[PDB]
């Protein structure tokens, strides 16, 4: 929840036009030629959702 | 509907790219902060100044 809330505001600040996946923090969705993060100042570390055991 | 429409403003600046500044040596050289910089700052709203002029 926190990393997605940060990421959605990083997308806003890098003025990205990218369509959100069903899960935006899955790395499988970021490539090829999809997110285009190559110029960005800030990014979130992506991770698999079924392994997240935070409350 | 209350405070949905015309409730917020973002005002951009040339600070990242470059400007002349009223500082000795920067009055005629265009310099900017760089690509890495702080993004946003909240203008204080307690007296409602943004409703007279943002």
């Amino acid at each position: 929840a926190l990393l997605l809330t940060l990421f959605v505001n990083i997308l806003r600040l890098e003025t990205s036009l990218w369509t959100l996946p069903d899960n935006p923090l899955d790395i499988s969705e970021w490539f090829p030629f999809s997110l285009n993060p190559g110029n960005w100042r800030n990014i979130v570390k992506p991770f698999p959702f079924l392994a997240d055991n935070s409350p | 509907y209350e405070n949905v429409v015309l409730a917020f403003m973002e005002i951009p600046t040339l600070r990242a790219a470059g400007l002349s500044l009223p500082i000795a040596g920067l009055e005629d050289i265009v310099t900017g902060l760089g690509d890495f910089h702080y993004n946003e700052g909240w203008v204080d709203g307690a007296d409602k100044a943004f409703t007279i002029s943002a």
